[PDB]
């Protein structure tokens, strides 16, 4: 049918599990017509698009989707002139006329909502041009900005738009949601698979849902009728095994460059992502109580520097080799 | 017209007396218009100060029914090129009176985005046609403006809103809608305002929806901190104390517990720590240098994205290592 | 035909000589093609991720996956600048050619993904080397796979997926394709030489080819091809393992840097670097190869090696944001000479 | 209809113009002789260039300048074709001019005019320099192409000294009959930094907002210039003093971070006491902070880090 | 449908809307719907205002069903409307019918056309968010400087010659004579030099011309009125006077000019704004040169 | 390289011959056009690669004394010339329709130039115009530039030449679209059938529905560009009837039939 990411996408405001504040603010807005401009920000995959879609569904409805809703994304041209003319044209249209059925069933607000996804990748000139359109035309229109980078949005836009932070979907923030998904899709976990999936996931539920779907597909293909274990989700999640991490730490402890370089080459020829290795090494080093404060501070600084270098689109092999060499020489 | 707009565009001032904070600027402009002379007012300041609201209220007060015709509004929303300033501005600032002999006011809102040639044409316009038409320029960045324009325009600085202005506006909002707000929440909003009226109005609108009952209840510190998501000062103090006395284990456990109890962000924690550490007395200045540099690097990395645990441990390690001097 | 890369290519899914864990995983994924989400493959170059993608397409669609269908499409960017892309077509799936420049990459991706989508089964899109995008095409792919996730599937293969943004990695399942061990490469080479019945007295040459290609199937196969055609289809144990001009030039540059450390040596290194860079190549792999060749010198100690790897990482970071590459390459080389001297 | 002091009290003759005695004397001499060739006038804005050109044209021609010249400024369509045609027609249409007089083509703000128009002007000069002469009013002579400046005598206007601005202020005060204070006048001169128009605007604002011109009123209506504050910040010895100055002078006053970075860069370019290595290190740190600000991070922590790194490189342990 | 207007002769509507085409980037017309009829007003940069009035008797099916203050507004584009009616009404004896509809507020402007079993339905969404209302470049009749009535053909030739020659700045002269030798001309200055388009003074095509003393009742002879008008404002009324019978000129001491176009017939009112001041003291030489 | 043919005035084929001029203005505005002279009665000409495909055949059998020969080995010969100069010969020949039947049109292929002989009379005037460039192309380009393509199903038979209002409706679409500066079509199999064209914009909602027209699966929705303005000009075809076909939601053809030859136009998505 459909992947579990899109099949189980929330369609209602009450279907959320962690973002209580923004959802209850929108719910109390449902009985009013004073909805302000909203700035949705947070970690990726926290459901900002799902939240805005659910709010739009409660507000307008499928009949008013095609008349009072405009969505501009990166899938088309987003130049200064095109965005300027389109926003000026749509933010000047009169209030639409709903049918009697729409008014009888759904509460129709007298305004229209403009949604601008991935606003972080928008140029500063476009935002400066859109400032006055947001300000002086806001009588019967509203603008919603969704972006995962707050700093990429300039200061004036952060003032006009209400800041609605989206909390990171941690373990306890999505345990109930994954349990509901597992019961709906008939997925069996032994003790802590869902908790392990949220621990692996970087504060998001979409990656966890994809991992759960992959584990369920693998279990169905295997056909033995057993339950999914933590080792299976760890293997399909790219998690380095504990024995290999222990071997890495032991080889780093020995002060020899040739063996360390050879083992780094042998590890990199396996094609494992360096970010997961960095995270596992960092959590092992902080968790271990056999190190003093100065070593822990130095290794934390080096791990942070290596993580920044890796996130800046550099080579994984060179960065991991440099990080392990720096750790070994502390 | 009312009860159908966001709180930002619901309490917008309509007269000069409704603008608070910049009392000196309001008095000077009132004296200017009482004498009958507009010296090409230029407004500069951070967003949320109220430059455009002040100038629109002033234009309304001067004109009355002539705002529709004699007052021209310009912005970045419409096209502002060399041809636009060459034709439309020249045509508008070349006409006589219609009913009253008052001056012609043209509002150049967010004019810092204009090109250098457009700026030069605009300033040659202001110099030539100054005997009947006085322009007003609004901008937030003075570096994007041609220095010749600043010489021909009277620059007025819009300071951030002080505590008394924020308190007066909060009281005016509370009286209008019959809402009760605790003094502790008032102090928290003063601290969080940072001289911004729009932020205060936006967080006040959302705190109204946070309460189950709009009336017959007050707003405390818990509601304010849960609405916007800013960390509590007690949480920041506890985190700093845990970092200071505990090296890595229980300190990291406390930081993780604090961050996961409510959903705190690393950035807001960073401004909390720098705010509570700015008043610290450190007579070595190497600790200050290391703290500032490492915290700025960590904030830049967070803005570029990364692992939350890695950045949190980086903050802990930087704070511990800098204080070792 | 011409090469063993494409002639004795594994056609069916059951003809894979590598590890069976990945094959079983993708068979589990291909059991229900309707529920298959967007897929992302990461691993070492030359492992054969495209072969796994073709096998998965064979399992889902069936016979007829490999069709030439050469098509030329015209795309127009801002202002006026015509662009050409020799994109390859096929029934039920299409592969994206990333040969276009990174700056003007939004138009081709947007237009062609809209063309494959339309409004309407689903058609799959294979996007190789997704790391070359400047995050704008990455945002375009993100929005396309979010909004239209009803009739489009994206299966991207890449190596060193760190430049790929976090949102894409969250919405795509991670497939790991580790490089085969020396035993599997030796078995594949033995199968090839048994298929063509070529002369082979000692199997040590097969292990030498397997271990000298660093676990790369294409490199090992082409190295076997080069020595076989140059020895009248008769391998010899005394035949040296030949390397391309790339490795010879890199090793000569490393030897010159180690031996001679001077400004004249620096300008000859600059000339060598320009001669290398005149062949439309990225400088990250050149810097990696130079660093690895510098660390292979026996005369160096641990301090010089540590300094070399540290400045190699620093200059790779500098090259990550830099528009040019010669600046960072010469900086790394000069730092290496300063450390060695 | 009260005309502002910048336009009401603008000079109408070259006698009232002060600031550069040698240049005004040269203009008076060349007007008395009447042999005025092409010239280019450049300088910092607000020193009295275009008004000097207008006054010179006035007291050189009179009725002829009033009735039969074509003066073009920046508020016209300065295309190649239209400007070419207009100056070509203006080179013609000669009248019964005195033998020691010639037509003047006033060119105000020519720095933004396209290169093709400069070439057309070159051709117009080389073809009809005998009948008409050209006058250029601009800010810098770099924007004028090289061949144009070879046919003209370039005149440079120096920055006005405090004495000339003070004398003009006293003349305007006597004309307006307004009370003043020597401390207030000194504050006005300090705030102007040699800018005559800015000084006139500040004095007019002080008079119309507070009445008596005093140092306290001037400091209240307008604060100290930011280049001086940034220069004092960069020359601070202790890091805590620099941080306090930065906060209490720009963060509490409402100054954008990017403007602070630009002012710091401008001060470091024109600084002289620091060594070359220190200057280049400060320039590099300012550029790094500027690109950090441009990429999105516009908080006070970046400015504090810039100040800390500047102090660290200044002290050098 | 809250609004009905059936038109058979679309040629009159086509040529009426064709008078608003010289506006660059034509859009944002504030159409007024009233029991008296339909009036179209368009303003460019708040310096020139033109009003085109269509009477109720023009439409054969004017109903105007409403229960309000009889003052309702809508803003749409000009180029859509201008090209909407000009395309049809071709061939012979097609009796094309044009239907106007508007459901009060918030509904698209519906246009229905029928031509030989061929039906269309064109909808125009209105723009009514920040309609500032009020507006109007009107004037008081108590201080009219002078009034003039001239034929459309005579003025159209003057405006057509005024445009192609250039004349970026134009002058309006009005002067009466005790011997009934009234003087009125549209003179201008350009790169050519001085152009004197002297309009006729006889009563054959100049119906009436008198100069007031700011009271609109005290006619005075020998006084001269000089008006400094931009060329862009004159270019808009050139095509309006192309098809007309009588043109009425009226301006006050404040400087605004009201032009009435007569072509029951429809009425077109155009308002213009005088420039800042006379160049140098040209008002002296205009009287001196023309008197010579 | 002997390419010699004679064109003479007649009664019937002149309208077919004068229909050639309308594209020549468009073809000159376009890049160029190709030609393929074959045997004695078959030649194909089209615009090389927008998406301008104009496969159209002309029956040169009625033409007098026409012969093709070249060194292209096979029966197909690549031929290409600039269409801008083709306007001059046709426009000047159109002015002499008053008198003159023996003037003819003598064309000779010599190498680059194609001399055109005229014998107009006002005492006779001889005009010798030469076509500038007749440059050929690669032989392998003939296969890759094959213009023969057609589809079936969903045949719209146009209104027969009885009422002239049908063409004026299409001509109305020509003038309006030029004045504003997507196009959507509808198709139904319910019997005579109805034609519907609808334009969707942000605020411009144009729809045209035909109530009782004489023209002859369903719900064939299609979105295409504004290139159909050319095809409306080809509908004139006063001698015979025109055919139109639209299906597959991506492609549309306009089969203009006149005498033996047929003219089709292809539009992509
Ligand atoms: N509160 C929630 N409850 C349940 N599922 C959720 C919740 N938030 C997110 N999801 C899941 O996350 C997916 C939708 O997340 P998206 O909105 O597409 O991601 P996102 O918020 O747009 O992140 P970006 O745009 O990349 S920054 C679906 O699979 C949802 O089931
Ligand atoms: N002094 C003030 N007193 C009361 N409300 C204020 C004041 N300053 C700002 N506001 C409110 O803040 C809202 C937004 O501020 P604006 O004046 O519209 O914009 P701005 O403050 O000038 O900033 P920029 O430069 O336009 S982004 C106004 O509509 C007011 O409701
Ligand atoms: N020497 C002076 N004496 C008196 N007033 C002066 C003097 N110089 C300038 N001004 C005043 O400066 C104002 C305008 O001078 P301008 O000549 O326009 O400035 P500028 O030096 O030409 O700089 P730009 O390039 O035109 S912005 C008028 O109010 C003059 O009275
Ligand atoms: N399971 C396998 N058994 C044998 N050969 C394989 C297998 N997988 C891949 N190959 C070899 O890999 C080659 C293709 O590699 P390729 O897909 O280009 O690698 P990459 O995807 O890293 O570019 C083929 O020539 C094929 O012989
Ligand atoms: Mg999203
Ligand atoms: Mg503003
Ligand atoms: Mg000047």
């Amino acid at each position: 049918q459909q992947p579990w990411v899109e099949k189980y996408r929330p369609k209602n405001l009450d279907e959320v599990t962690a973002q209580d504040h923004a959802v209850t603010v929108l719910k109390k807005t449902l009985k009013s017509a004073n909805l302000p401009h909203m700035l949705f920000y947070g970690p990726p995959g926290t459901g900002k698009t799902s939240t805005i879609l659910a709010l739009t569904k409660e507000l307008y409805g499928p009949d008013l989707m095609k008349s009072r809703i405009l969505e501009l994304n990166a899938s088309d041209e987003r130049g200064i002139s095109i965005v300027r003319e389109k926003v000026k044209n749509f933010a000047r249209l009169t209030v639409s006329k709903p049918s009697k059925h729409d008014l009888e069933n759904y509460p129709c607000p007298p305004y229209k909502i403009i949604i601008l996804d991935e606003a972080d990748s928008m140029t500063a000139d476009a935002q400066s041009a859109l400032r006055r359109t947001m300000e002086t035309y806001s009588g019967v229109t509203r603008f919603c900005l969704i972006c995962n980078y707050v700093t990429r949005i300039i200061d004036p836009l952060a003032s006009r738009c209400s800041k609605f932070r989206f909390k990171a979907l941690d373990a306890s923030n999505a345990i109930d949601r994954l349990r509901f998904i597992s019961e709906q899709e008939n997925v069996k976990c032994d003790d802590g698979v869902l908790e392990r999936i949220l621990d692996i996931s970087a504060g998001d539920l979409r990656r966890g849902i994809t991992l759960l779907q992959s584990a369920s597909k693998g279990a169905q293909y295997l056909g033995d009728g057993k339950n999914i274990t933590s080792t299976q989700v760890e293997e399909l999640a790219g998690v380095v095994p504990h024995d290999i991490l222990i071997e890495i730490v032991e080889k780093v402890k020995s002060g020899d460059f040739d063996e360390i370089k050879k083992y780094v080459n042998t590890f990199m020829k396996s094609g494992w992502s360096a970010a997961s290795v960095v995270n596992q090494l960092h959590e092992y080093y902080i968790t271990n109580d056999n190190f003093d404060t100065n070593f822990k501070n130095q290794i934390s600084w080096l791990l942070f520097t290596t993580d920044s270098r890796l996130n800046n689109g550099t080579n994984e092999h060179i960065q991991l080799l440099n990080l392990l060499v720096k750790i070994s020489q502390l | 017209s009312k009860e159908n707009l966001p709180w930002v565009e619901k309490y917008r001032p309509e007269t000069l007396d409704e603008v608070y904070g910049q009392n000196e600027v309001i008095t000077t402009v009132r004296k200017f218009v009482d004498e009958g002379k507009l010296p090409h007012l230029l407004f500069y300041g951070p967003p949320g100060t109220g430059k455009t609201s002040t100038i629109v209220a002033l234009a309304r007060e001067i004109y009355g029914k002539n705002y529709s015709n004699m007052v021209l509004e310009l912005n970045a929303s419409d096209d502002r090129g060399i041809d636009v300033v060459r034709n439309q501005i020249k045509d508008f600032a070349s006409t006589r009176q219609i009913f009253s002999k008052g001056f012609k006011l043209i509002i150049l809102d967010e004019a810092d985005a204009m090109t250098n040639a457009a700026q030069n044409a605009l300033r040659r316009v202001i110099e030539r046609y100054t005997k009947n038409t006085r322009f007003c320029v609004l901008a937030n960045y003075a570096h994007k403006l041609t220095p010749a324009l600043l010489s021909r325009c009277t620059r007025f600085r819009f300071q951030p809103l002080p505590q008394e202005a924020i308190e007066r506006r909060i009281a005016n909002v509370l009286v209008h809608e019959k809402l009760k707000l605790s003094p502790n929440a008032e102090k928290a909003l003063i601290e969080l305002s940072n001289g911004d009226m729009r932020r205060v109005l936006n967080v006040l609108q959302s705190c109204k929806a946070t309460l189950d009952n709009p009336d017959e209840d007050e707003i405390s510190d818990d509601v304010i901190y849960e609405c916007c998501g800013a960390p509590r000062p007690s949480d920041l103090k506890a985190v700093l104390k845990s970092i200071l006395e505990d090296d890595w284990g229980t300190a990291h456990y406390t930081l993780n517990k604090v961050r996961s109890a409510k959903g705190l962000a690393l950035i807001d924690l960073i401004e909390g720590i720098v705010k509570i550490l700015e008043d610290y007395e450190l007579q070595n200045e190497e600790t200050r240098v290391h703290l500032l540099t490492k915290l700025a690097d960590i904030e830049y990395s967070i803005s570029k994205g990364g692992n939350d645990q890695i950045q949190g441990s980086a903050v802990i390690g930087a704070i511990k290592a800098s204080f070792e001097n | 035909m011409s090469l063993w890369v494409d002639k004795y290519r594994p056609k069916s899914l059951n003809a894979l000589s590598h590890n069976e864990e990945l094959t079983n995983f993708l068979k589990s994924l291909s059991d229900q093609p309707r529920d298959l989400p967007h897929l992302l493959l990461y691993g070492p170059n030359g492992t054969g991720k495209k072969t796994r993608c073709m096998a998965l397409l064979e399992s889902i669609f069936g016979p007829g996956v490999y069709r030439l269908k050469i098509d030329v499409r015209q795309f127009v960017t801002a202002s006026n600048r015509k662009l050409e892309l020799n994109v390859v077509s096929s029934p039920y799936h299409l592969e994206i050619t990333p040969s276009d420049m990174g700056n003007n990459d939004r138009i081709v991706i947007q237009e062609l993904l809209k063309e494959v989508a339309q409004m309407e089964r689903y058609k799959c899109v294979i996007i190789n080397e997704a790391n070359s995008l400047t995050k704008d095409a990455q945002a375009a792919l993100r929005r396309t796979m979010e909004k239209y996730s009803k009739n489009i599937r994206l299966i991207m293969v890449c190596d060193s997926m760190s430049p790929i943004i976090a949102p894409i990695k969250s919405r795509c399942l991670l497939i790991r394709c580790p490089a085969p061990s020396d035993s599997e490469i030796s078995t594949i080479l033995s199968d090839v030489v048994t298929n063509e019945r070529i002369q082979l007295e000692t199997k040590d040459i097969l292990k030498r080819i397997a271990q000298a290609s660093n676990g790369n199937l294409r490199v090992s196969l082409l190295m076997l091809e080069s020595m076989a055609l140059n020895n009248e289809l008769a391998l010899k144990s005394s035949s040296p393992i030949i390397k391309p001009d790339w490795i010879i030039v890199i090793h000569k540059l490393t030897r010159k840097i180690v031996k001679e450390r001077s400004v004249n040596s620096l300008i000859e290194c600059r000339a060598v670097l320009y001669d290398l860079l005149a062949h439309c190549i990225p400088a990250n792999i050149i810097l990696k190869e130079l660093t690895f060749s510098l660390l292979d010198v026996e005369t160096l100690n641990t301090t010089n090696k540590s300094s070399i790897i540290e400045y190699s990482s620093v200059f790779d970071e500098r090259l990550s944001l830099g528009n040019k590459a010669i600046f960072h390459l010469e900086g790394f080389i000069a730092k290496v000479m300063c450390c060695l001297d | 209809l009260q005309l502002p002091w910048v336009e009401k009290y603008r000079p109408q003759v070259l006698s009232d113009i002060v600031g550069n005695k040698e240049t005004i004397d040269r203009l008076q001499q060349i007007a008395k002789d009447g042999n005025m060739p092409h010239m280019i006038i450049s300088g910092m804005p607000g020193i009295g260039k275009t008004t000097s050109v207008h006054c010179l044209a006035h007291e050189l021609l009179g009725r002829s300048y009033a009735d039969g010249v074509l003066e073009l400024n920046a508020s016209d369509d300065r295309g190649i074709d239209v400007v070419r045609n207009q100056i070509k027609h203006f080179a013609q249409k000669k009248l019964h001019l005195p033998p020691g007089k010639h037509k003047i083509v006033i060119l105000d703000e020519a720095d933004s005019m396209t290169a093709g128009a400069q070439q057309a002007l070159r051709r117009t000069m080389e073809l009809y320099s005998n009948s008409t002469r050209f006058a250029f009013a601009c800010n810098q002579s770099n924007k004028i192409i090289e061949p144009l400046q070879s046919r003209c005598a370039i005149l440079r206007y120096s920055k006005l000294s405090d004495e000339d601005v003070l004398k003009r202020l006293l003349q305007i005060i006597k004309l307006e009959d307004v009370k003043y204070t020597n401390d207030g006048l000194e504050a006005i001169i300090f705030t102007a930094e040699g800018d005559m128009r800015q000084a006139i605007n500040n004095l007019q604002s002080t008079v119309a907002g507070h009445g008596l011109v005093n140092a306290d009123n001037v400091f209240k209506i307008v604060d100290s210039p930011h280049p001086l504050i940034v220069k004092k910040m960069l020359l601070a010895s202790n890091l805590e003093d620099s941080i306090q100055i930065l906060r209490t002078d720009l963060w509490k006053k409402g100054y954008s971070s990017i403007d602070i970075v630009t002012t710091s860069f401008r001060v470091t370019k024109n600084l002289a006491q620091v060594k070359e290595s220190v200057r280049l290190e400060m320039i590099k740190e300012i550029g790094l902070t500027h690109m950090r600000i441009l990429e999105g991070v516009g908080t006070y922590l970046q400015l504090a880090s810039m100040l800390a790194k500047i102090h660290k490189l200044n002290n050098k342990a | 449908n809250k609004f009905s207007a059936s038109t058979v002769h679309l040629e009159h509507i086509t040529t009426a809307l064709s008078c608003l085409t010289p506006f660059g980037s034509k859009d944002d017309v504030l159409i007024f719907i009233d029991a008296d009829g339909l009036s179209f007003v368009r303003e460019n940069n708040h310096v020139i205002k033109i009003q085109l009035l269509l009477s109720r008797e023009l439409f054969m099916s004017y109903s105007y069903r409403n229960e309000t203050e009889d003052h309702m507004k809508l803003c749409v584009k000009i180029n859509h409307i201008l090209d909407s009616v000009s395309v049809m009404n071709r061939n012979s004896d097609d009796i094309v019918e044009c239907t106007l509809s508007y459901d009060g507020h918030g509904s698209p402007f519906v246009l229905i056309f029928e031509d030989s079993f061929i039906s269309e339905r064109v909808e125009y969404s209105t723009y009514l968010i920040k309609d500032f209302d009020t507006n109007g470049l009107e004037l008081d009749r108590e201080r009219i400087s002078f009034e003039a009535i001239i034929k459309g053909e005579a003025l159209h030739s003057a405006l057509k010659d005024l445009k192609e020659i250039g004349c970026k700045e134009c002058y309006v002269y009005a002067k009466t004579e005790a011997n009934d030798e009234n003087v009125f001309a549209l003179i201008s200055k350009s790169q050519l030099g001085f152009s004197k388009i002297k309009l006729p003074s006889n009563r054959s095509i100049l119906e009436k011309l008198q100069v007031f003393d700011g009271d609109s009742t005290t006619v005075i002879d020998g006084f001269a009125v000089i008006g400094f008008f931009d060329f862009t404002s004159f270019d808009k009324i050139r095509k309006s006077t192309k098809i007309a019978s009588k043109v009425l000129f009226r301006m006050d001491v404040h400087g605004v000019l009201s032009v009435n176009i007569l072509s029951p017939g429809i009425v077109i009112e155009v308002c213009m704004l005088e420039k800042e001041s006379i160049d140098e003291a040209a008002q002296t030489e205009i009287e001196l040169l023309m008197e010579t | 390289m002997k390419l010699k043919l004679i064109v003479n005035g007649c009664e019937a084929p002149d309208d077919y011959k004068l229909l050639r001029t309308t594209i020549n203005t468009v073809a000159s505005l376009r890049k160029t056009a190709i030609l393929r002279f074959n045997s004695e009665r078959l030649t194909i000409i089209s615009t090389p690669k927008d998406t301008g495909q104009l496969w159209c055949t002309i029956p040169h059998d009625v033409f007098r004394l026409y012969t093709v020969i070249s060194a292209r080995e096979l029966n197909t010969i690549t031929m290409e010339c600039n269409c801008d100069s083709l306007l001059s010969v046709f426009k000047r020949y159109d002015r002499v329709m008053n008198q003159g039947s023996s003037s003819n049109m003598t064309i000779k292929l010599q190498s680059c130039a194609l001399g055109i002989t005229f014998e107009e009379i006002v005492k006779v005037i001889m005009h010798s115009f030469k076509v500038p460039v007749k440059l050929l192309f690669r032989a392998q380009d003939t296969r890759i530039q094959e213009p023969m393509i057609n589809y079936i199903q969903l045949m719209m038979y146009k209104l027969p030449p009885i009422s002239g209002e049908f063409g004026s409706a299409f001509h109305g679409f020509i003038r309006r679209v030029e004045r504003y500066s997507h196009i959507h079509l509808m198709g139904v199999k319910k019997k005579d059938v109805e034609l519907k064209i609808i334009v969707n914009e942000l605020d411009w909602h144009l729809e045209i529905c035909w109530n009782g027209p004489l023209d002859s699966s369903t719900h064939e929705v299609i979105i295409r560009c504004k290139d159909w303005k050319v095809c409306s000009k080809l509908y004139a075809a006063f001698e015979e009837v025109v055919l139109a076909i639209s299906h597959d939601e991506s492609c549309v053809f306009h089969c203009s039939l006149d005498e033996r030859g047929q003219i089709i136009y292809y539009i992509a998505r």
